[PDB]
This record gives C-alpha cells, structure tokens and sequence, in this order.
C-alpha cells in the first residue's frame, strides 16, 4: 500500500486509527493512541512534502516496514 | 545572533521528538529535550523575560499530558529559528519554535545546548 | 466563570508573596504557589492551550531565579482575573494575573484551588 | 510624604526600581524591604508596603502584622 495520496492516506485509515490535521501537519495515531504515522510540508533539511512512518514502538519506518534512522522521509 | 543559530542547526534537529519542555522560576528559565538517536539533546534558555506557548487547538487534548506516554506524545520539531530584538534598551534572543501541534516564543538572555 | 473568580477572591490573595510558578509537559500545566500567612494556597491551570508569560524589562534580574533567596524573590500578586473564550469550537478558562513585575496569561480547560 | 520623599529617605545601601506603578526596594542584601503600590480591589488608595529582613509586613511602627491587615497598607 504504498502508492497514495495524502487524501486517500487519511480516508483508508485502519481500523480504530484516528487523526488530525493543523497548520498542514497531519498526526494520526494507532487505538493505543500511539503516534504511527505523520506527513509534514517541507523544513530546511527536507525539500518535499513527505510521509513520516512509525512501528508499533514510535521508530522510523521505510516504505518497507523496516526500521531506519534519507529512507526515513517518504515521498506520497 | 548566528553563531548560536547554526549551531542549533549543527544538531540536525529536524523532526526530532521532544522529550520535555518546562519553564521554571518564575518564566526565568525554558528547557527543552529532544532525542538524537537515543540521547538527549537539551537546549536551556535562561534569562527569559518572555515565554509564549501556543497549542492548537484543532489538536485536542484528551488527557492531562503528564499522563501520555512517550508513545503518545505528538510534539516535533519542525524549526528553530533565532534572532534579536531590543526592548528599552535591553538587548534579547528570540528562539521561535514549530513543534507541532504547538508554537513557542523566547526572549532569554542566553541559549545552550548541553 | 464567577464561581471560579469568587473563590478565588474569597483566597484574599492580594499582595501575598507568590513561592513557585511553574509551566510544566508541553506547557500542559501551570502551578503557582503562594503564601497565606504561614499556610500555602496552591492554584493549579489544567489542560491549557495558552501560556504568556511577560516579564518587566525594567525590573532586570542580575542573576538566574532560582539562585534568589526567598527574600529577594519580588513576585507578589496584585489581580487575578478570570474569563472565557471559545476557539474552534472549544471552551476555555482564561486568566489573567498580574503579578509584579510580571504579568500571566493563561488559556486553560479547568482551574483548581488547594489548601 | 510624597513617592519621592520616601523614596530619598531610603536607608543605607538600599536600592529600588519602578516598573509600571509599582516601587520595588530592597536592602544591600537584595531583600525585597519595601513596595509602593497603585490601588487593587480590596485596598482603594496609593499604599506603601513595609518588610523585615524575612519579608515580614510590617505596620510603622515596625510591628509585624498581618499581610491581610489594613495596617500593613499604609497611606502617603
Ligand atoms: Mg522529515
């Protein structure tokens, strides 16, 4: 599932995940209210508008699932 | 003024979790911790003659935050940003900081990172 | 709103001599502690959303706070003022305090006397 | 006496400061000895506030009394 949209990101959310946006910085977080997943717009160091992924534990996920310290900032 | 500022972005803080923030005696003194890897980048502004901290509102707050977990805490950094200002003649940094969902403003005396 | 500002006005708070005023978690919590007599009354702002504090830059503090002794911490109370406001549809507390030589503002979901 | 009169009188070593209507005066030891203060809710008058060496409110003539009293609000 790694091809989407922002929008289609937020509306296939699983289930008991909730979100929210503000200020263009989406936070949405698992039933555990654990934070999961965040897309955030550009900084200095990141020039794109990019996904940020999140195990079970809050560590840098890939597009693979893998956990990462680059591949931690996710184009969508 | 920029000595500090690009020594702050020497820490390659962005998107960084933050640990803690707390400002003590009286709003004279701001603490704010992150995590570079696993460890603790503190930053410590002391002096301060203003401390502003916005949260949105669109992110609402079920429970107390003493009581999140760091699983559960949303803040981040998003940028640190210095600068200088002269109030009656007194001169003050000023550090701005997107953390969101919260927006922070400090005029201190001086800023280190420990 | 005014239950909330006439217990507080009932605390006689006027010139007592403020020993802590902490903003803790992410500015989630304010404490502010100060002396009736030799007994403490503790207020106590809860889930807040906004915190200014404002310091006097005439009154220039020649060494870091918590080196102060007691004695020469100059914060005293003069106005609490309590409110409200509704932002996006969310009810908050506001107050307001003046507290020479410096002046608070809070925006907070509930405010609490202890003592 | 007039904020001024006061104010010069003050004892040895002891300074002060003013910020927004209110006089802050302290010993050489930097203890907060004094305060000339504008009217709040209870007390309707310019006051002067008096303190030993442990912040103590003082009448004047030099006994402790209550913070609470009328007689620590002392007119000039
Ligand atoms: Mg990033």
């Amino acid at each position: 599932f790694q091809g989407m949209t922002k929008k289609e990101i937020l509306e296939k959310l699983p289930e008991g995940w909730k979100y929210t946006e503000n200020n263009g910085f989406v936070h949405v977080r698992d039933a555990n209210d654990t934070i999961r997943m965040r897309i955030a717009p550009p900084d200095k160091v990141t020039k794109y508008d990019h996904v940020h992924l999140y195990d079970e534990n809050k560590n840098p996920l890939d597009l693979n699932g893998n956990i990462v310290d680059p591949d931690a900032h996710i184009p969508y | 003024v920029q000595r500090i500022q690009e020594k702050i972005d020497k820490l390659y803080y962005w998107d960084a979790w933050v640990t803690k923030l707390v400002c003590d005696y009286f709003g004279d003194e701001v603490i704010l911790i992150f995590k570079d890897g696993d460890d603790d980048v503190t930053l410590q502004f002391s002096g301060c003659y203003k401390i502003d901290f916005k949260h949105s509102i669109g992110y609402v707050k079920e429970k107390s935050i003493k009581t999140f977990t760091h699983e559960q805490l949303p803040y981040f950094l998003h940028d640190i940003e210095i600068g200088e200002i002269e109030k009656e003649g007194l001169k003050l940094y000023t550090c701005k900081i997107i953390m969101p969902p919260m927006d922070l403003d400090i005029w201190c005396k001086d800023i280190k990172i420990e």
